RNA sequence: GGUUGCGGCCAUAUCUACCAGAAAGCACCGUUUCCCGUCCGAUCAACUGUAGUUAAGCUGGUAAGAGCCUGACCGAGUAGUGUAGUGGGUGACCAUACGCGAAACUCAGGUGCUGCAAUCU
RNA sequence: GAGAACAGAAAUCUCCAGUAGAACAAAAGGGUAAAAGCCCCCUUGAUUUUGAUUUUCAGUGUGAAUACAAACCAUGAAAGU
RNA sequence: AAGCUCGUAUCAGUUUUAUGAGGUAAAGCGAAUGAUUAGAGGUUCCGGGGUCGAAAUGACCUUGACCUAUUCUCAAACUUUAAAUAUGUAAGAAGUCCUUGUUACUUAAUUGAACGUGGACAUUUGAAUGAAGAGCUUUUAGUGGGCCAUUUUUGGUAAGC
C-alpha cells in the first residue's frame, strides 16, 4: 500500500558472484557451536 | 579544552536481516515502522547465495534511522532489554556502538500474532559539532584530529550517562 | 589478420602525461585564435572528439577557419614525391599557439627600433644574424693559478 | 591517526593533485568550463557571468569575466549594503536576494549607459519575464546564472537573485520552475505567490500567525523586529520603497575605510608567525640531539 | 633429449620471459641460490670473492644448477658447511624456445628451458667468509668454472662481506655508531629522516 | 598584512603529528509556518542572526618527518649513440678517431605564487 | 580496518580509511572522480537537406570518423550539450 | 620526347638560429604493474598443528599467512626519468606600423571579425651554403620475379635459409 523505499548501492558490480572475501577456505574449524 | 564538543548521537539505525522477502519482511517492516514512526527503507541482496535461500536484488532486510531525541527514546528503550550492561566490544575505535535483541516487544510494543517475533540491530552513530564540515556539499572537509570521536571517549561518555556498565575487558 | 584502425600505435602517443590526468585547465579554452594563427598540434587522449590523427602530432600549421569549438587547420603533408595540401578540423584543446613565431616576431619589433634608434642617429646598422664566430685572442693570467699538471689513471678494479 | 592506514612513500610519490579550487571544494571546474568558454568565433568578446554567492547571512551577488591571468569583476553587489536603501533585516532571504539582484542589475547598467533605457520592470506584479530587446536600439546587457555549487530546487533563493536581476533590466535567460509557486503537477507559474516572496510575504506571515500562536520564539527570532518597532504588514512596504531607493541610487557608495593599507597590515603582522632559518633549525637539530643523547 | 649447450649460447633475441602471453614455460632447474650459512651477521664474513662473466652470453639454468653444487660442495667440505654464504647473483628468466619434429611452415617455438642473461663484468657467484678462507673459497669457485660457457674469472672483493662498502669504510661506519645489524644484512643510520625514531634506532650513536 | 567571493597556473600548494591564531570575514551553530528534498530537516530547502562557539573547518608555524620542487665539474663526459678504418679478437666481442650525451646515485636549497572586486585594528 | 540479535568464510546495518587499485556490452590499449562510473528524472538528434573535411588512398571507391551550414526537436535554472 | 611562361627568379636528400613533437636505446625496481632470492622485526577474538587444560573473546610453544623496514635478481607485448639518429613549423614586400571604410556575421555597444581606401617605414629584405637558373604542360616506352654489402632487426639449432 505505502510506497516501498528501497537503498542506493554506490558499488559498481553488476556480476552476481560472491566476494572474494567469501571463501570455504577461512572457515575456522570447532567453531564454538551449540549443544544440549 | 571542552566548550563547544560535547557529543551528541548522530543516528540510531534499527535493522532487521531476514532470510528473504514477500509476508514475512513486510511485516518486519510494519514493526519498525511503528517503532520508529517513520515509514523505512528495505534493502536488496547483494548477490546470490542460495545456502542462505537468497538471489541478487531480492529484498533481503529491512532497516530504518532515527536521529534526535525520538531516537534517544527508542535507544534507552533498548538498553533497557540489555539490562544498561555493553561489551568492550560493541564499541568501534571510530567511536560509536551497537547491539542486537531478540524479540522486538522487549521494548513496549504490543504482540499482534499476525505480525510474529522479530530481532533488531541497534546501531548507534556518535558524532560532535562541527559534523557537518565531512558532510556538506561545499568546501567539504576532515574533522581535525582532537575533535575526532574515539572509544575512550565514547565508553565514558557511555559509562556516565545512562549510569549503565561496560563490562567484559 | 593484420590490423591498422584510425588509431593504432597510439598507445603511448596519446597517454595522458604522469600526474597530468583529468579535466583540462580552463586557459585552454581561453585563448582565441585568429585566422592565419601558427597552431603546433598535438592530442589530448581526454577529448576524444575532434581529435586530430595520429599522424599530424607533432607537426605545426595554420589555421584556416574558425568555428565554436574548432580551428581548422591546414598542414602540408608529404605523400609521394609531392606535397598535398591538407584540412585538418580541430578543438582547441588539442592546438596551442607555436612559439616558433615568436622570437621572429620579437626581432622584427627590434629590427624596426634599431633602424629609427642608428637611423636617427646617422646609420651604421648590421641587424641581419650572424652565426657563431671563432673565439677571439685572448691572455690567460697565471696569476694565482699555475697549471696543475696531470696525469693517466692506473688501473683499479674494486668490486 | 591509524598507524594501519598509512600513506607510504609510493602514495605521496605518485597521488595526483587535483587543482586547489577543486581541493577546497569551492569550483566545480566541469561547470566552470561550460559557463566561461565563448564561442571562438566570437573571439574575445567577454562571456560574463552572473555570481550569487551566500555565505552564512550575506548575499554577494558579483558580475564577473574570465581572464587567463584572472577573473575579473565588472561590478559588485552585496546584501550588507541594504541598510542603505532600508533593510536592516532578514538580509539573508529569499527577498533580500531579489534586492541584492535588483541592485546589481541597475548597478551594473548604470555605469554602462544602459541606464535610462532599459529600466527592466518597475511594477513587480510578479509575472515571468525576461527584459525584452529595444527596436532600433543597443541589446540589453547579457549576463548569464553562475549558481555555484548551489544545488537547483524550485524556490530556492539563488533564483530571488535572478528575478532581480531581470526585473531589474538585464538578459539573464532562465525558466520559470524554479520559482516560488511553480505548480509541479501542471506547468504553471502563480505570480501572487512569487510576488509575496519578493517583498517577504512569506516572513512576514510567518510573524503573523507567531505573535498569536507562540511569542516565546517570536521573542528569540524576530526579535529586532519589536527592538526596532517593525511588525508583520509593514513588510513589503520596507521592500516596495527600497526597490524605488535603489533604481534611484545604485552608484555603490564604499565605507569610511578607518585605518589605511599600512595600518591594517602593521596590526596584522602582530599575530603571523615568521618561519625561520636554516642555521636555526640546524641548531635545534643540534640541541634536541643535544638533550635526547642523554 | 637436451639440446647441447651451443645451440642457446648466445644472446639472438629479445628476451622471452615467463608472462601471460607465455605461460606454458617449465620449472628452472636451479631453485635454491643461496647456501651455507645465509643468517651470518654482516661482522662474521668479511672477505668477500666474486665470479665475474667476461663475455655477454647466456647461461643455462640446469649449468647454473650444476655449478651451484660444485662450488657449495666442495667449499662445504673443505672449510665446512658453514665456513661460507655462497649466492647466486643471477637468475634465469629467459625462456629458450625449441621447433619441434609440416616443414619450416609455422617454425615459432615452444618453451624449451630457462637461462638467464650474463653481461661482461657480470657477477655471478659471490661468496662470503673469514679471510682465512679464502684459498678454499676461490678453488671453489674455480672448480665451478669449468660447468661454464665462456671465459669467467674470480676476483676478489675490494668490500666487505656482501656489503657496498669497503672495507675500511665499513669500519669507520661500525665503530662509530652508523651500523645496526639486521638478519642476514645491516641497515644504516641515515642524516635525513624523522630525529624522533631515528634516535629510537641506533640508540648506540649519539655519543662521540 | 588578515579575510571573503571569482579565480590563473595546478603538490614549493599534497600528506602525517603537534601547537599558535587579535580584528573582521568565514565557519559551526538556532528553528520548521512557508517553497522545496529525504527511511531520517544529517544532506538538500526555507526562516532567524536571534540563543551559544573558536571545538572543528580555515589561516599560519614546528619537523636531522613522508612526498613534491630546484640546483651542482655529485655520479658521469659513465651508459647509450651519429660517423670511420683492408683497426684487435676464432668468436663472443673490444679498444681507437670525430661528434652527441642519459637515467639512477650523492650533495645543497626550497615548502605555493599571484589576479579582479568587497572587506578588516 | 573497527564495529551490531539469530548470522557462520559469505546475508543485512554503521563508521573510518580509500588516485581509482573499480566500473564503462565485448578483444586489447587509451580515456574518465562533484565523471565518462552508480541511482533517478525528462526525452528520441539513432531525425530532415545537401556540401566540405580526416583515415585507408589512385589522394577512386567502401566502411568508419571530424568540424560547420540550414531546418525541426530533446534536456536542463542557465551557460550548454 | 615536345616544348611553354619567364628570368633575379623562385630554388635545395645541407648547415646555423628560434620553437614544437616522439617513448626506442640506456636507465629503474629499498617508484606503480608483473616477476624474483634471502634473511630480520612486528600482528590474530580469527589457517592449521601441539602442551597445560571443564572451558575461555585462555596462557605458552609452533607452522603458515599477512604487515613494516630491508636484501639478490628480471620484462617485445612494464615504468617515473630519458638520450643519440632521424622529424613538424618559423628566419619578412604575400613584411611591419599609423589612419579609418564596407556587412545581411558578431558584440551591451560602430563592439569585433573578415577585405578594404589612404599614410609612414628601404635597403645589408631579414642566418649559412650552394644554384645555372626557375616555374608549367602534355603525351608515351620499358617495368611492375630482384639480389648483395655494413648497421638495425623477426622466425629458426643453424643455412650460401
Ligand atoms: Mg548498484
Ligand atoms: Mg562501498
Ligand atoms: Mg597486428
Ligand atoms: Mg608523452
Ligand atoms: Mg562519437
Ligand atoms: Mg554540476
Ligand atoms: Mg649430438
Ligand atoms: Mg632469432
Ligand atoms: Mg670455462
Ligand atoms: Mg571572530
Ligand atoms: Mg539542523
Ligand atoms: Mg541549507
Ligand atoms: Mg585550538
Ligand atoms: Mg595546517
Ligand atoms: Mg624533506
Ligand atoms: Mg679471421
Ligand atoms: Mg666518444
Ligand atoms: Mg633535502
Ligand atoms: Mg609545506
Ligand atoms: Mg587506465
Ligand atoms: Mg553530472
Ligand atoms: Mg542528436
Ligand atoms: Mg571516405
Ligand atoms: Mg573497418
Ligand atoms: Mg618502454
Ligand atoms: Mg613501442
Ligand atoms: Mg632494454
Ligand atoms: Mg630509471
Ligand atoms: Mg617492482
Ligand atoms: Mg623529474
Ligand atoms: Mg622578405
Ligand atoms: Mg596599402
Ligand atoms: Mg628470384
Ligand atoms: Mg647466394
Ligand atoms: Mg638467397
Amino acid at each position: 500500500p505505502p510506497k516501498e523505499i528501497v537503498k542506493s548501492n554506490t558499488s559498481s558490480k553488476k556480476a552476481d558472484v560472491p566476494p572474494p572475501s567469501a571463501d570455504p577456505s577461512k572457515a575456522r574449524k570447532n567453531r564454538p557451536r551449540p549443544s544440549g | 579544552q571542552n566548550p563547544m564538543r560535547d557529543l551528541k548521537i548522530e543516528k540510531l539505525v534499527l535493522n532487521i536481516s531476514v532470510g528473504e522477502s514477500g509476508d514475512r519482511l513486510t511485516r518486519a517492516s510494519k514493526v519498525l515502522e511503528q517503532l520508529s514512526g517513520q515509514t523505512p527503507v528495505q534493502s536488496k541482496a547483494r548477490y546470490t547465495v542460495r545456502t542462505f535461500g537468497i538471489r541478487r536484488n531480492e529484498k533481503i532486510a529491512v532497516h530504518v534511522t532515527v536521529r534526535g531525541p525520538k531516537a534517544e527514546e527508542i535507544l534507552e528503550r533498548g538498553l533497557k532489554v540489555k539490562e544498561y550492561q555493553l561489551r568492550d566490544r560493541n564499541f568501534s575505535a571510530t567511536g560509536n556502538f551497537g547491539f542486537g535483541i531478540d524479540e522486538h516487544i522487549d521494548l513496549g510494543i504490543k504482540y499482534d500474532p499476525s505480525i510474529g517475533i522479530f530481532g533488531m540491530d541497534f546501531y548507534v552513530v556518535m558524532n560532535r559539532p562541527g559534523a557537518r564540515v565531512t558532510r556538506r556539499k561545499r568546501c567539504k572537509g576532515t574533522v581535525g584530529n582532537s575533535h575526532k570521536t574515539t572509544k575512550e571517549d565514547t565508553v565514558s561518555w557511555f559509562k556516565q550517562k545512562y549510569d549503565a556498565d561496560v563490562l567484559d575487558k | 589478420g593484420k590490423s591498422h584502425g584510425y588509431r593504432s600505435r597510439t598507445r603511448y602517443m596519446f597517454q595522458r602525461d604522469f600526474r597530468k590526468h583529468g579535466a583540462v585547465h580552463l586557459s585552454t579554452y581561453l585563448k582565441v585564435y585568429k585566422v592565419g594563427d601558427i597552431v603546433d598540434i598535438k592530442a589530448n587522449g581526454s577529448i576524444q572528439k575532434g581529435m586530430p590523427h595520429k599522424f599530424y602530432q607533432g607537426k605545426t600549421g595554420v589555421v584556416y577557419n574558425v568555428t565554436k569549438s574548432s580551428v581548422g587547420v591546414i598542414i602540408n603533408k608529404m605523400v609521394g614525391n609531392r606535397y598535398l595540401e591538407k584540412r585538418l578540423n580541430l578543438r582547441v584543446e588539442h592546438i596551442k599557439h607555436s612559439k616558433c613565431r615568436q622570437e621572429f616576431l620579437e626581432r622584427v619589433k627590434a629590427n624596426a627600433a634599431k633602424r629609427a634608434e642608428a637611423k636617427a642617429q646617422g646609420v651604421a646598422v648590421q641587424l641581419k644574424r650572424q652565426p657563431a664566430q671563432p673565439r677571439e685572442s685572448r691572455i690567460v693570467s697565471t696569476e694565482g693559478n699555475v697549471p696543475q699538471t696531470l696525469a693517466p689513471v692506473p688501473y683499479e678494479t674494486f668490486i | 591517526a591509524f598507524q594501519k592506514d598509512a600513506k607510504s612513500s609510493a602514495y605521496s610519490s605518485r597521488f595526483q593533485t587535483p587543482f586547489r579550487r577543486r581541493r577546497e571544494g569551492k569550483t566545480d571546474y566541469y561547470q566552470r568550463k561550460r559557463l566561461v568558454t565563448q564561442h571562438k568565433a566570437k573571439y574575445n568578446t567577454p562571456k560574463y557571468r552572473l555570481v550569487v554567492r551566500f555565505t552564512n547571512k550575506d548575499i554577494i551577488c558579483q558580475i564577473i569575466s574570465s581572464t587567463i591571468t584572472g577573473d575579473v569583476v565588472l561590478a559588485a553587489a552585496y546584501s550588507h549594503e541594504l541598510p542603505r536603501y532600508g533593510i536592516t533585516h532578514g538580509l539573508t532571504n529569499w527577498a533580500a536576494a531579489y534586492a541584492t539582484g535588483l541592485l546589481i542589475a541597475r548597478r551594473t547598467l548604470q555605469k554602462l549607459g544602459l541606464d535610462e533605457t532599459y529600466k527592466g520592470v518597475e511594477e513587480v506584479e510578479g509575472e515571468y519575464e525576461l527584459t525584452e530587446a529595444v527596436e532600433d536600439g543597443p541589446r540589453p546587457f547579457k549576463v548569464f546564472l553562475d549558481i555555484g555549487l548551489q544545488r537547483t530546487t524550485t524556490g530556492a533563493r539563488v533564483f530571488g537573485a535572478l528575478k532581480g536581476a531581470s526585473d531589474g533590466g538585464l538578459y539573464v535567460p532562465h525558466s520559470e520552475n524554479r520559482f516560488p509557486g511553480w505548480d509541479f503537477e501542471t506547468e504553471e507559474i502563480d505570480p501572487e505567490l512569487l510576488r509575496s516572496y519578493i517583498f517577504g510575504g512569506h516572513v512576514s506571515q510567518y510573524m503573523e500567525e507567531l505573535a498569536d500562536d507562540d511569542e516565546e520564539r517570536f521573542s528569540e527570532l524576530f526579535k529586532g523586529y519589536l527592538a526596532d518597532d517593525i511588525d508583520a504588514d509593514s513588510l513589503e512596504d520596507i521592500y516596495t520603497s527600497a526597490h524605488e531607493a535603489i533604481r534611484a541610487d545604485p552608484a555603490f557608495k564604499p565605507t569610511e575605510k578607518k585605518f589605511t593599507k599600512e595600518q591594517y597590515a602593521a596590526e596584522s603582522k602582530k599575530y603571523r608567525q615568521t618561519k625561520l632559518s636554516k642555521e636555526e633549525r640546524a641548531a635545534r637539530v643540534a640541541a634536541k640531539i643535544a638533550a635526547l643523547a642523554g | 633429449a637436451r639440446r647441447p649447450a651451443r645451440c642457446y649460447r648466445y644472446q639472438k633475441n629479445k628476451p622471452y620471459p615467463k608472462s601471460r602471453y607465455n605461460r606454458a614455460v617449465p620449472d628452472s632447474k636451479i631453485r635454491i641460490y643461496d647456501l651455507g650459512k645465509k643468517k651470518a651477521t654482516v661482522d662474521e664474513f668479511p672477505l668477500c670473492v666474486h665470479l665475474v662473466s667476461n663475455e655477454l652470453e647466456q647461461l643455462s639454468s640446469e649449468a647454473l644448477e650444476a655449478a651451484r653444487i660444485c662450488a657449495n660442495k666442495y667449499m662445504t667440505t673443505v672449510s665446512g658447511r658453514d665456513a661460507f654464504h655462497l649466492r647466486v647473483r643471477v637468475h634465469p628468466f629467459h625462456v629458450l624456445r625449441i621447433n619441434k619434429m609440416q616443414g619450416m611452415r609455422g617454425a615459432w617455438g615452444k618453451p624449451h628451458g630457462l637461462a638467464a642473461r650474463v653481461d661482461i663484468g657480470q657477477i655471478i657467484f659471490s661468496v662470503r667468509t673469514k679471510d682465512s678462507n679464502k684459498d678454499v673459497v676461490v678453488e671453489g669457485l674455480r672448480r665451478a668454472r669449468y660447468k661454464f660457457p665462456g671465459q669467467q674469472k674470480i676476483i676478489l672483493s675490494k668490500k666487505w662481506g656482501f656489503t657496498n662498502l669497503d672495507r675500511p669504510e665499513y669500519l669507520k661506519k661500525r665503530e662509530a655508531g652508523e651500523v645496526k645489524d639486521d638478519g642476514a644484512f645491516v641497515k644504516f643510520l641515515s642524516k635525513k629522516g624523522s630525529l624522533e625514531n631515528n634516535i629510537r634506532e641506533f640508540p648506540e650513536y649519539f655519543a662521540a
